[PDB]
Parts: structure tokens; C-alpha cells; sequence
């Protein structure tokens, strides 16, 4: 489903 | 407040309460970049982690003592600080996130 760098962005980054 | 949004918003807090979170409000760019950066060991002993040589403004959410699910509620806290990452793949991509001090 979900790739483990998409899972960092969506849970750490707010550009 | 921020934390309680970002949390919700995210998919962190819709079916649980997350006890921490550190958001980067830095271009998704500049966060990958640390992947060649300062080469240094993560907690946990292995070497694919990598600090950042500048600070970078981050949000950090932390849980009260107060917050039981469904109610989460989180303490903000805004500051500049060197980010952790450990990296893998390819490309060599951010793929947890280790500290920032």
C-alpha cells in the first residue's frame, strides 16, 4: 500500500 | 492548536493517540538532501544515518498528561535544530526519522 517514504512525509513533513 | 490538527489531519491521531511527533517545515527537497550529509550512527548502532550540518525549523508534539483517545491533546513546541534520518533505497530517500538535536 503505503511505501515506508511516503509513510516519513505524511507523518514528519510540512514544507 | 497546530499539533492537534497536523496530528488529526495526517491520519497520526484518527484512530489512536501518538504519544510524540516532529513535523519539518522545510521543502521535501532539503529534508532528502540529509541523505549525503553527516554520516553518523543511529540509536540503535546501525550506520545508514545521517545529521543535517545546518538546523532546520521543526514542531515538535508531545502527548499531556491529560490525553486519553478519542480525546488526544498535545503540547507545541516550535525550535531550529539538526534532524536525524536514516536512509534507504533508491534513491537513498529518508525513511524514519532518529532525532534532531
Amino acid at each position: 500500500k503505503e511505501t515506508a517514504a511516503a509513510k516519513m512525509e505524511r507523518q514528519h513533513l510540512d514544507s | 492548536n497546530y499539533c492537534n490538527q497536523m496530528m488529526k489531519s495526517r491520519n497520526l491521531t484518527k484512530d489512536r493517540c501518538k504519544p510524540v511527533n516532529t513535523f519539518v517545515h522545510e521543502s521535501l527537497a532539503d529534508v532528502q538532501a540529509v541523505c549525503s550529509q553527516k554520516n553518523v550512527a543511529c540509536k540503535n548502532g546501525q550506520t545508514n544515518c545521517y545529521q543535517s550540518y545546518s538546523t532546520m525549523s521543526i514542531t515538535d508534539c508531545r502527548e499531556t498528561g491529560s490525553s486519553k483517545y478519542p480525546n488526544c491533546a498535545y503540547k507545541t513546541t516550535q525550535a531550529n535544530k539538526h534532524i536525524i534520518v536514516a536512509c534507504e533505497g533508491n534513491p537513498y530517500v529518508p525513511v524514519h526519522f532518529d532525532a534532531s538535536v
